[PDB]
């Protein structure tokens, strides 16, 4: 399990233009504009990520979170290799306790391997319990 | 057998010209291939590959008011360049190239004797540019 920080953001704002029919001037130069956070990182580590389409609130704050959800999910890596060989998108729970993991976790890859020696091993990567 | 005239069945050795007598002969003959062990199987698999290079290996004797002569003249002959024509004992003549020839010689153990550990590789040429 590796949880870095240099890899995570407390504000995210995005910016850009509105690119509706009609729209000018001040309402498609101005206005766009969000600022989501994440209240879990910690002090001020701010951002700015820029839109590239039809700048929304709603657009706007979606791409903010989206990518603080990527940010999220990086912060948080739990490498897993388990024995025998359906979790692409599984969550389960996982109790590593010397590490204080207690918590349910999402499965992002999955990695079954052979050889016919000393082998049958699964690899999972998980997603973070923020 | 009860009359087998030992030195008139195995030929005297020499190499390069140079002749010498042998005390041992030895070889690693072969065949390489692979093996395949299909997982979850009671099946196997075999595929040759080739013909495995041979290698001789020898030991020399030298026990003579003039073995320490005879031994740096044979020294001489073994770091000669390329490889050269070897009469093995009971495989007849080869082209060999020398590997390894260790010499031992001990004074206050064994005065007289000379003893060398010869290594050869079987030796063809091919031509220059790939055949």
């Amino acid at each position: 399990a590796e949880q870095s920080e240099d890899q995570a953001n407390s504000q995210i704002t995005v910016k850009g233009h509105r690119t509706q029919k009609g729209v000018w001037g001040n309402d498609a130069i101005v206005q766009p504009v969000q600022t989501v956070a994440d209240s879990w990182v910690g002090a001020n580590i701010p951002l700015t990520i820029q839109h590239y389409g039809d700048a929304t609130n709603e657009g706007l704050q979606r791409r903010a979170k989206f990518e603080a959800d990527r940010r999220a999910a990086e912060s948080k890596s739990v490498s897993v290799t388990v024995f025998h060989v359906w979790d692409i998108g599984t969550v389960h729970y996982v109790e590593i306790p010397p590490e204080g993991i207690f918590d349910v976790l999402e499965c992002v890859s999955l990695t079954y391997t052979v050889d016919a020696k000393s082998t049958l091993e699964t690899k999972l990567e998980l997603a973070p319990p923020p | 057998g009860p009359c087998y005239n030992p030195d008139a069945e195995y030929l005297p050795a020499s190499f390069k010209g140079f002749s010498f007598d042998a005390d041992s002969s030895d070889s690693d003959h072969g065949r390489n291939g692979a093996e395949a062990e299909f997982v979850f199987g009671e099946r196997t698999g075999y595929a040759d590959l080739g013909i495995k290079i041979k290698s001789y290996q020898l030991r020399a004797r030298f026990q003579t008011n003039d073995h320490i002569a005879q031994t740096n003249a044979f020294i001489a002959v073994l770091e000669s360049p390329g490889p050269g024509l070897l009469v093995h004992p009971t495989r007849g003549t080869v082209f060999a190239a020398c590997r390894s020839a260790r010499v031992t010689d001990s004074k206050v153990d064994a005065a007289g004797v000379t003893y060398v550990e010869l290594d050869f590789v079987e030796a063809n040429s091919v031509l220059s540019g790939f055949g």
